[PDB]
């Protein structure tokens, strides 16, 4: 299933962006 | 011929109309930005490297993506707010000495030579020798007559409807397509038994085909591939191609030429949007059709006996690149494939017009203030138009060795090529914009070291020839196994090495010389001590952009997921 997958790389980029800018605005 | 014709007259309308009589939008840098990378090149190797090995190849595209938005994010900043006209005078500037900017500047011209105009050429000479049924070399003859009357009359609000014309036709090709296969599910049910019923190869050097590799691949259908087995491997595509990308858009002297021109930065930032945005769609528009093009045409495309594939092209390893201009001479109704020729002929005319104001502006510019520094305009520009010539002749020259390389595919030899020179200059570039550290003899010697592995390793390439299943290539193991994206990383890391190294055990720069010529200084105001903009954004505009910038990340690695 393709979609899931898809679904799955969505969510983990978000966490990653979500992280970068906890990061960005912490150590600013 | 009537649609051929019509646009040909729209074109020498418009170019007269033109002759007779710095704040562009965010909508047309993103246009131009689009027209200048995209072009007959981009369709040919990107089709044939689908109809030989799969969608693996249309993930570099989609890898121009990531970079771009870096490229709005954080090396526009410091390009505008530093007033750099062109790339190596920021590393004059930054740097120092006319050794550095000199050598850079040949380099990026080497790597114009035969990164963008070669195969552009080869592009339209492949389309007009499928479409015209002419030679390989008439066909080259016949692209460089009809470049040169587009250039003397078309010339340079164009990239909007450049890149609207080539949208369109590609859409209208790949409906066509689809529904000629049955559809998306059409495709992916039947594309395994492309295999062509012809392996014998009468020739008593290989007898009867090994049948490993006249089938498709077993793992053409995903997009990421084995890290040691498959080619194209995921440590090859994600780390090994944003270098050669770093350069291709963050570094090169036609992407920021085209990207210089906008309103602000705001305006900057979005025109990158939308040209990410244009860029999740090449994909569907090029990699699929040439799986159309093998499905419908297996015999004619995937072939492998190096008779037929003689027959076929001229070349007895490719044959695979002809995927694209065969499926527009046939899939595409009668009345059409005019249009779809007017569209591949703009393209290419939007990425050759780009790349020749861009090699104006280095050479001219560069080099020849370098050796004149004082100048008329009217011999100024006499430079740049015989510099322009100077440079398409010597692309043409060139264009047999990109006849039969990297396997007879041509993406694949840009992306080879790219891997081998490009790495020195983003090394050097990241170096330069992230590292205050760095002198000017501290980047140069580890950019020429750089320079001197990569062209040991690339004489071999086309020293020792390369070569299909039929006759593989004799060159060492050792030196050739190792992925071309695999060496661009190991050198770019060792570039890097070498030029931490010397410039840590050499005198340093001061910091008075480097005021806003570094990222981490953008927004100084103090000083700067002559060694030899203003960006602004209002926090809703710059927010907004943010969010969709964001948007666009999560499109694009949902496309990424979805085909594994
Ligand atoms: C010629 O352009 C092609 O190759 C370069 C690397 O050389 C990639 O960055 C780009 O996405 C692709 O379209």
């Amino acid at each position: 299933q393709p979609w899931m997958q898809g679904l799955i790389a969505v969510a983990v980029f978000l966490v990653l962006v979500a992280i970068a800018f906890a990061v960005n605005h912490f150590w600013c | 011929i009537l649609v051929i014709a019509a646009y040909f007259l729209l074109v020498i309308g418009v170019g007269l109309w033109s002759m007779c009589r710095r704040s562009m939008v965010w909508w047309p840098v993103g246009a131009s930005l689009f027209a200048s990378n995209i072009g007959s090149g981009h369709f040919v190797g990107l089709a044939g490297t689908g109809a030989a090995s799969g969608l693996a190849v249309a993930g570099f595209e989609w890898n121009a993506l990531f970079v771009v938005l870096l490229l709005g994010w954080l090396f526009a900043p410091v390009y505008l707010t530093a007033g750099v006209i062109t790339m190596p005078q920021y590393l004059r500037k930054r740097f120092g000495g006319r050794r550095i900017r000199l050598y850079l500047s040949v380099l990026s011209l080497f790597l114009y030579i035969f990164t963008k105009i070669s195969v552009d050429m080869f592009s339209g000479a492949v389309f007009i020798q499928q479409a015209l049924g002419w030679n390989i070399y008439a066909s080259v003859i016949a692209l460089l007559g009809i470049t040169m009357i587009y250039t003397v009359t078309g010339g340079l609000y164009t990239d909007t409807v450049q890149t609207f014309v080539i949208l369109g036709g590609a859409c209208i090709l790949m409906g066509y397509a689809f529904h000629e296969v049955g559809g998306y599910s059409g495709l992916f049910d039947k594309y395994l038994g492309a295999a062509t019923s012809l392996t014998v190869s009468e020739d008593p050097a290989v007898g009867n085909i090994s049948s490993f590799c006249y089938r498709p691949r077993p793992d053409s259908y995903h997009l990421l591939r084995h890290p040691v087995t498959g080619d194209l491997p995921w440590p090859a595509l994600l780390l090994g191609l944003t270098i050669v990308s770093g350069w291709y858009w963050c570094s090169d002297q036609v992407i920021v030429q085209r990207c210089l021109a906008g309103k602000s930065l705001t305006h900057i930032k979005a025109g990158c949007i939308l040209c990410g945005y244009l860029k999740l769609t090449p994909m569907f528009l090029m990699v699929m059709p040439g799986m159309i093009s093998r499905i419908l045409y297996p015999d004619e495309v995937a072939c492998v006996v190096p008779e037929v594939c003689r027959r076929v092209c001229g070349t007895e390893v490719g044959c695979s690149n002809i995927a694209y201009p065969r499926l527009v001479v046939k899939l595409m109704p009668n009345g059409l494939r005019g249009l779809m020729l007017a569209v591949m002929l703009a393209a290419l005319m939007s990425s050759l017009a780009s790349i020749f104001n861009s090699s104006s502006t280095l050479f001219t510019m560069d080099i020849y203030t370098r050796l004149r520094p004082r100048a008329g305009d009217r011999e100024l520009l006499l430079v740049g138009r015989l510099w322009v010539v100077f440079i398409v002749v010597v692309s043409v020259a060139w264009l047999p060795v990109v006849q039969a390389a990297q396997g007879g595919q041509l993406f694949d030899y840009i992306q080879a090529v790219s891997s081998y020179l490009a790495p020195p200059v983003s090394a050097v570039f990241v170096l330069a914009l992230f590292v205050p550290r760095v002198n000017e003899q501290g980047a140069f010697w580890g950019l020429i070291g750089g320079l001197l592995m990569g062209l040991a390793r690339l004489i071999p390439e086309f020293s020792f020839g390369s070569g299909s299943c039929v006759q593989p290539s004799a060159c060492p193991a050792f030196l050739c196994g190792v992925h071309y994206l695999y060496f661009a990383i190991v050198l770019f890391f060792c570039s890097g090495l070498l030029t931490l190294t010397v410039s840590l055990c050499t005198a340093p720069i001061p910091r008075k010389h480097l005021h806003r010529l570094v990222f981490s200084l953008r927004h100084s105001k103090e000083e700067r001590e002559d060694l030899d903009e203003d960006i602004s954004e209002d926090p809703s505009w710059a927010r907004v952009v943010n969010l969709n910038a964001l948007l666009m990340m999560a499109v694009a690695v949902f496309l990424w997921g979805f085909y594994a």
